[PDB]
C-alpha cells in the first residue's frame, strides 16, 4: 500500500468551465439542428440578415 | 622521468590501474581475464627497476603505446555513474522557495 | 474444366489466381470462409487445389526443359 | 529494497583484505589499520586492492581518490560516503 | 599465482559448476517426452 | 547475505514460479514435438514435385 | 505482413524479459558483461527469453519459423534471376541472428558469475505484474503462428486483397521450385550455430576472447554502429552546425 | 583556436578572449563543476564557437578518428555491393517456366483493350 | 525509495507520487463520466457506419460505367495504350 | 455497440483522462484504468477480427469534411479491413500487456500519471494511423505519433542523454 497525498475535490474551476462549455456547445448544436428538422432552418440562421445581392 | 618518485609512483600506479580495467573490459571470460590481469602485474613487476632516463621514458612511452593501441570502444561503468545508464535518472528537485517577480501578480 | 470469365468475375477470384486451377480453389475459399481459416479445417479442399498447382508447375518445369533443350 | 550499514561495509572490506594472498597477516588487519604499512602491501597491490574494493561494491573510483586512501577507515569512509554503493 | 585465488573460487563452486549452471536449461523437456510417447500410443 | 567470498546457497524461488517455468517448457518442447511429428515431409523436404 | 505481426510478439516479449532481467540486479546494469550464472536464479524469466529467442531463430514448430523461413525461401523462389545474391544475404542474417541470441542466453544465464557476491544473494524473480503478461507472450509466440498460417499465408486465401500483378505472383513457384538443400539449410545451419556458439563459449573462451589488433579493429568498427553515427554526427550534422554559423 | 571556423573568427574579436576550445563531453566527469550536467564553472570563459563545444552540442566519438571512420563506413558500403554486384553473375538458373494465364494473359480482366493489349496482359 | 519535492509545484498529473486521499471517489466520478462518454460517442456515430460491400446494386455499377462510357463517346476518348 | 467507434474512442479516453484528472485520480488509480480500457479494446478488436475471418465486409466510419477546397476533398474516414486488423491485433495486445507490465516495473516511479498518458496517446494515435482511410489521416497519426515518441524517450526530463 502506498502512501496517500491530500485529498483533492475532483470538479475544478477548469472542469467545470472546460466541461460547461463544450457540452454547452454540443447540446446547442443538437437543438439548432432539432429546430431546423421541425421549423424548416437552424434557429442560429434566423439571426442572418445581410443585404441583398442585387 | 625519476627511477623512483611520488609522480612516478602515481603515474605508473594510475596506468596499472588501467590496464587491468582494459583487461575487464576486453576479455569476457572470468577465468582468462584473471589469466591476462596476472600476466599484466609479472609485466609491471619485471620492468620495475628500471634506473636510468633514457630507458625508463623509452618503457613508460611504449606501455603508454601499448594502451591506448588496445583502448576499449565502450568500457564498462555503474549505471549511476557518469556514463550509465542510469545517471541522473529522477535527480530529486532542489527544495526551493518561490521569489516573487512582479507586486500584483504571483 | 477451366471456368468461365463470367463465372470468375461472379465468384471475385483475385487475378493471380486465375489459372486452369480456379475451379478448385472456388470450393477451398468457401470452405475458408465457413470455418474461420483455421489450419485444421478445409483438408480435402486445400489438398486438391495444392494438386493442381502441383499438376501446372510439372507441366512449367517440362516447357523448360524443351527450352533448355534447344539452345 | 536494499541498504547497507556502515558495518556491513567494514565487514565486506575485512573479508575481501582477508581474502587478498600478498598480505602479511590476517589477524592483524584493523580498521585504521595502514596497507603500506602494516599489511606491507606495495605500491601495486594497494592499486588491486581499490580495484577489487570497487569491483566489491560497483562504484567507480577515479585516479585522484583512489591513490588517497591509505588506512582502512579511510576506504570505508569513502563507501558510505557513496550513495550508490 | 593468482594472489586473489581464493576470492573467486565461489564463482566455480557449487552453484556455479559446469553441472549445476546446465541445470534447468531444458524446463519440462521430460514431461514432454512422456507425454509424446503417450500421445504417440493414443493416436493409434 | 551471511556469507562472503564463499560459497553460496541455493537460491529460494517462489513454487508458483517453478510450476508456471514447468508449463512453460513442458508446452514448448511438446508443442514442437507435435509439429515435427505432423510436418515432417514437407519441412525436412521430401517428395519432389518435378516429375522424375 | 506475416512476418510483421508474428515478430511483435515475441520482440515484446525479449524485451520484457529483458527488462526483468534488469530489474532483478541491485545495480540495475544493462550490460551482458556483468551478469553471468543467473539461470539457477531466475528459471522463468530465463525459460520466456528461451521462448522469444528460440522463436525468433525459426525453430521448428514455433511462430517464427512459419514467417522467417518462407520469407527466406521466397527470395530463392522469386522469378528475378538476381535475387538469389538476396538468398545468401538473408541466410547469413539469419545465422548470424542465432549467434547473438545464444551470446545473451549464455552470457546471462550460462556462464560463470560476473557480478559481485551482494547481487547473487539479492537477485529474485519480479511481481505478478510483470509475470504474467510474459505468460500470455509466451503463449503468443509459442501458437499464433501455426494457428494463423491458413489466413496470411495460404495457397489461395483471399482475406487480404491486395491486387498482385500476376506475372510478379510467384509463391507457388517459391514452394515448388524449393530443393531440399535450400529449405533446410537455414534449419540445420542455425541449430548447429547455436549449439556451436554454446560448445565455444564453455569450452574454448580464447577464440571468443583472443587480444589480436587486427580483429579488435574490426570489433570495434562493428561495435560503434558501423560507425554511422559517428559519420553522422561529424559529417553532416557538425557540418550542418558550422554551415549555419556561417 | 583549434579548428578552422574558430579560426577564421581570429579578424572578428577585437579585445575579446581568444579562447582555445574543448569540448564539454570530452571534460572528466569526475571533477566538480558548479553546474556538474553542463561540465561548466562560474565566470568561465566562453568561446566565439562555444555553441558547437557545450554538452548540448552533437555527440563526439573518440575511437576513430572521424578520417578512418569515413574510410570504414565506404569500405563497408563498397564491399557490400560490390560483392553483391558480381555475386549477381555466377548465378544457377531456374527449372520451371514462369506461369501463364488464359485469355492472353488476362488482358481484359486487367482492364486492357483489344486496341491496346502489350500495356495490360499478362504472359498467356 | 523517495525523497523531498517541492509542494507548491502544481501540475495537471498531478507531481510526485500523486495518489491522494480521497482517490476512490474521485475514480467513481472518473469512471461514470468515461462510460457516458464513451456510449454517447458508440450511439451517436452509429449512423454514420456502413459496410463497404453489397451498398449499392449491379444495375447502379453497370449504368454508372455505361454512362461514363457514352461520356467518352461523344468526347474523342481513346483508351491509355490504345494507340 | 459499434466496434470500430469504440476502438477508436477508448484509447482516447485512456489518453486524455490521465491529463485532465491525474491531480484527481492519483497514479493508482490511472494505472488501473488505462489498463482496463486498453484491455477492453483488446477484446473488441479481437471479436471483430473474428467475425471478418467470418464475413470479409469491413466496417466503414464516415465523420465530418476536413477539406473540399478546388478538387481536393479530404474527409475523417475510417475503414477496419483484413490489413488494418492484422496491425490492430498486434497494436492492442502488446498495448494492453505492457500497460500491465508497466504497473509493476515502474511502481516505484513518482511521474506514473504522465508515464501511462503518454503509453495510452500512444496507442490511440497509432490505431487512428492504421484505421484511416486516406493518406492524411494516416499522415495525422504518423506525426503525433513521433510527438508521443519524443515524449516518451524524454521521459526522464533530469537526463541530458535522454533528452
Ligand atoms: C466541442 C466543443 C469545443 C469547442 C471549444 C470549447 C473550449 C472551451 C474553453 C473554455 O472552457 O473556456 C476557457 C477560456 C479561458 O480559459 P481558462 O480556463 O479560464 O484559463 C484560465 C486557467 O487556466 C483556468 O484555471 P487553471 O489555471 O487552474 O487551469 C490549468 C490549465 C492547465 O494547464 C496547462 O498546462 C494547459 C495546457 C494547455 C491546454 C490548452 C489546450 C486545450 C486543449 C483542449 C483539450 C484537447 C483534447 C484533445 C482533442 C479532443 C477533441 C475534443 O487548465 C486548462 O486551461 C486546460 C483545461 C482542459 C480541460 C479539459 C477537461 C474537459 C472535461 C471533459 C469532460 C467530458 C464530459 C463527458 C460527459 C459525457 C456524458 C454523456 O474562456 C473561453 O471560453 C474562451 C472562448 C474560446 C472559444 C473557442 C474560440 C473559438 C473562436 C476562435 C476563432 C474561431 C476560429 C478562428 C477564425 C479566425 C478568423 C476567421
Ligand atoms: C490534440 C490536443 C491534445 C492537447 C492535450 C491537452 C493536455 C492537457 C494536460 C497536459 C498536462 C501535461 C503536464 O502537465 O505535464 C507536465 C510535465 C510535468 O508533470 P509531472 O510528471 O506531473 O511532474 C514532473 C516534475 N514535476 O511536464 C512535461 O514533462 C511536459 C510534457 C507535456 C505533455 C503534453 C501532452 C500533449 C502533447 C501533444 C501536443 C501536440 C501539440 C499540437
Ligand atoms: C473527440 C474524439 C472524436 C469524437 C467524435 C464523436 C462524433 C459524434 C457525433 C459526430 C457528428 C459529426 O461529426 O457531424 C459533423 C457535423 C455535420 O456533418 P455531416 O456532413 O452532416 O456528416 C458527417 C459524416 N458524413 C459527411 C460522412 C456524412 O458538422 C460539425 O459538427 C462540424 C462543426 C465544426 C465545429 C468547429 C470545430 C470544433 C473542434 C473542437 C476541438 C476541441
Amino acid at each position: 500500500g502506498p502512501e496517500l497525498t491530500p485529498a483533492v475535490p475532483f470538479f475544478q474551476p477548469y472542469v467545470l468551465k472546460w466541461a460547461g462549455v463544450s457540452l454547452g456547445l454540443v447540446a446547442f448544436y443538437q437543438f439548432n439542428s432539432s429546430y431546423e428538422a421541425k421549423n424548416g432552418h437552424t434557429w442560429v440562421e434566423t439571426f442572418f440578415h445581410p443585404k441583398s445581392r442585387e | 622521468p625519476v627511477p623512483f618518485s611520488a609522480a612516478n609512483k602515481k603515474l605508473v600506479t594510475s596506468m596499472y590501474r588501467q590496464s587491468l580495467k582494459l583487461a575487464r573490459n576486453w576479455i569476457s571470460n572470468r577465468q582468462l581475464f584473471r589469466q591476462k590481469a596476472v600476466e599484466i602485474r609479472h609485466k609491471f613487476d619485471q620492468n620495475a627497476q628500471i634506473s636510468n632516463p633514457r630507458l625508463l621514458a623509452r618503457t613508460l612511452d611504449e606501455t603508454r603505446a601499448h594502451l591506448y593501441e588496445f583502448r576499449h570502444p565502450d568500457p564498462i561503468v555503474p549505471p549511476s555513474f557518469p556514463g550509465g545508464t542510469k545517471y541522473e535518472r529522477n535527480v530529486p528537485p532542489r527544495m526551493e522557495k518561490i521569489m516573487q517577480h512582479n507586486l500584483y501578480e504571483p | 474444366p477451366l471456368l468461365s470469365q463470367e463465372d470468375m468475375k461472379k465468384h471475385k477470384i483475385l487475378l493471380a489466381y486465375r489459372d486452369r486451377c480456379a475451379a478448385l480453389l472456388v470450393p477451398l475459399n468457401e470452405c475458408r470462409k465457413k470455418n474461420y481459416y483455421m489450419p485444421w479445417a478445409c483438408g480435402h479442399e486445400r489438398h486438391e487445389y495444392e494438386m493442381c498447382e502441383v499438376a501446372d508447375f510439372q507441366r512449367r518445369v517440362k516447357a523448360m526443359d524443351k527450352l533448355k533443350a534447344e539452345k | 529494497a536494499h541498504v547497507l550499514t556502515k558495518d556491513m561495509i567494514q565487514e565486506r572490506i575485512v573479508a575481501l583484505l582477508e581474502s587478498f594472498d600478498k598480505v602479511n597477516d590476517a589477524k592483524n588487519i584493523t580498521a585504521t589499520a595502514n596497507l603500506t604499512s602494516d599489511l606491507g602491501l606495495d605500491s601495486l597491490d594497494v592499486v588491486e586492492v581499490v580495484m577489487a574494493i570497487e569491483e566489491e561494491f560497483g562504484l567507480e573510483i577515479p585516479d585522484h581518490d583512489a591513490d588517497e586512501i591509505k588506512t582502512v577507515q579511510q576506504a570505508i569512509d569513502y563507501v558510505s560516503a557513496q550513495p550508490a554503493a | 599465482k593468482d594472489p586473489w585465488a581464493r576470492r573467486e573460487a565461489w564463482r566455480y563452486q557449487t552453484n556455479f559448476t559446469r553441472a549445476n549452471r546446465f541445470k534447468g536449461a531444458a524446463p519440462g523437456f521430460g514431461i514432454a517426452v512422456v507425454a509424446f510417447g503417450a500421445y504417440l500410443a493414443a493416436e493409434k | 547475505n551471511y556469507k562472503w567470498n564463499g560459497p553460496l546457497p541455493r537460491p529460494h524461488v517462489s513454487a508458483g514460479h517453478r510450476i508456471a517455468t514447468k508449463f512453460l517448457g513442458a508446452t514448448m518442447f511438446f508443442w514442437m514435438f507435435l509439429r515435427i511429428k505432423e510436418e515432417y515431409p514437407a519441412m525436412l523436404g521430401l517428395h519432389n514435385f518435378y516429375p522424375p | 505482413l506475416f512476418h510483421l505481426l508474428g515478430h511483435a510478439f515475441f520482440k515484446a516479449l525479449l524485451f520484457m524479459s529483458a527488462g526483468s532481467i534488469i530489474h532483478s540486479i541491485l545495480n540495475e546494469s544493462q550490460d551482458i558483461r556483468t551478469y553471468g550464472g543467473l539461470l539457477s536464479y531466475l528459471p522463468y524469466t530465463y525459460i520466456c527469453i528461451t521462448i522469444a529467442s528460440l522463436s525468433l531463430m525459426a525453430m521448428p514448430g514455433l511462430t517464427g519459423y512459419y514467417t522467417k523461413d518462407i520469407i527466406i525461401e521466397s527470395t530463392y523462389g522469386s522469378y528475378s534471376i538476381s535475387n538469389y545474391v538476396v538468398y545468401w544475404i538473408a541466410y547469413l542474417s539469419a545465422v548470424l541472428t542465432c549467434v547473438y541470441s545464444m551470446k545473451i542466453l549464455y552470457l546471462t544465464f550460462y556462464s560463470n558469475p560476473n557480478n559481485n557476491t551482494i547481487t547473487y544473494y539479492n537477485a529474485h524473480e519480479s511481481n505478478i505484474y510483470i509475470t504474467l503478461p510474459m505468460f500470455i507472450l509466451a503463449i503468443f509466440a509459442m501458437f499464433a503462428g501455426w494457428i494463423l498460417k491458413d489466413i496470411y499465408l495460404g495457397v489461395g486465401t483471399d482475406f487480404v486483397g491486395t491486387h498482385i500483378l500476376p506475372n510478379n505472383f510467384s509463391y507457388f513457384d517459391t514452394e515448388f521450385s524449393i530443393t531440399q538443400f535450400y529449405k533446410l539449410l537455414p534449419l540445420i545451419s542455425a541449430i548447429l550455430v547455436s549449439i556451436l556458439i554454446v560448445v565455444l563459449n564453455e569450452f574454448f573462451a580464447i577464440v571468443f576472447n583472443l587480444n589480436n589488433k587486427y580483429i579488435n579493429t574490426v570489433y570495434s568498427i562493428f561495435n560503434q554502429k558501423l560507425v554511422s553515427d559517428q559519420i553522422l554526427n561529424h559529417f553532416i550534422i557538425f557540418k550542418g552546425l558550422v554551415t549555419s554559423g556561417n | 583556436i583549434r579548428a578552422s571556423f574558430d579560426k577564421a573568427e581570429e579578424p572578428m574579436l577585437g579585445d575579446y578572449p581568444d579562447i582555445d576550445p574543448f569540448p564539454a563531453q570530452l571534460k572528466n566527469p569526475y571533477k566538480k563543476y558548479d553546474d556538474q550536467q553542463d561540465r561548466r564553472n562560474l565566470e568561465e570563459p566562453l568561446s566565439v564557437n562555444d555553441d558547437l563545444y557545450d554538452m548540448w552540442s552533437p555527440d563526439r566519438f573518440t575511437h576513430f578518428k572521424n578520417q578512418d571512420a569515413l574510410k570504414y563506413f565506404i569500405g563497408f558500403l563498397t564491399i557490400f555491393f560490390g560483392a553483391s554486384y558480381v555475386a549477381t553473375y555466377f548465378v544457377p538458373e531456374k527449372a520451371a517456366i514462369p506461369r501463364e494465364f488464359p485469355y492472353e494473359g488476362l488482358w481484359k480482366e486487367s482492364g486492357g483493350t483489344e486496341k491496346s493489349k502489350a500495356f495490360f496482359g499478362q504472359r498467356s | 525509495g523517495r525523497y523531498p519535492f517541492p509542494k507548491d509545484v502544481i501540475s495537471m498529473t498531478g507531481g510526485w507520487w500523486a495518489n491522494p486521499s480521497n482517490w476512490k471517489l474521485n475514480g467513481l466520478f472518473a469512471t461514470g463520466i468515461a462510460v457516458g462518454l464513451a456510449l454517447w460517442v458508440s450511439t451517436a456515430t452509429l449512423p454514420y457506419t456502413r459496410r463497404r460491400e453489397g451498398i449499392t446494386s449491379e444495375s447502379d455499377i453497370s449504368k454508372w460505367n455505361a454512362a461514363a462510357g457514352v461520356w467518352r463517346e461523344r468526347h474523342g476518348k481513346i483508351s491509355t495504350g490504345e494507340a | 455497440y459499434n466496434a470500430i467507434s469504440l476502438i477508436i474512442i477508448l484509447p482516447c479516453i485512456s489518453w486524455l483522462f490521465p491529463l485532465f484528472f491525474g491531480r484527481q485520480l492519483g497514479y493508482v488509480f490511472v494505472t488501473r484504468m488505462t489498463s482496463t480500457l486498453i484491455i477492453i479494446t483488446t477484446l473488441i478488436t479481437y471479436y471483430y477480427f473474428y467475425q471478418l475471418l467470418g464475413n470479409n465486409n469491413p466496417i466503414n466510419l464516415e465523420l465530418f469534411n476536413y477539406l473540399n477546397i478546388d478538387y481536393l476533398d479530404i474527409n475523417y474516414n475510417f475503414e477496419i479491413d483484413a490489413l488494418t486488423i492484422t496491425m490492430l491485433l498486434a497494436i492492442t495486445t502488446i498495448s494492453s500487456m505492457v500497460h500491465i507490465y508497466s504497473i509493476g516495473y515502474m511502481e516505484t516511479d513518482p511521474h506514473q500519471v504522465r508515464f501511462f498518458s503518454l503509453l495510452s496517446m500512444f496507442t490511440f494515435w497509432m490505431i487512428i494511423l492504421v484505421t484511416g482511410s486516406n493518406y492524411f489521416v494516416l499522415f495525422v497519426g504518423w506525426e503525433f505519433i513521433g510527438v508521443t515518441s519524443y515524449l516518451l524517450i524524454s521521459f526522464w526530463v533530469t537526463r541530458l542523454q535522454a533528452m
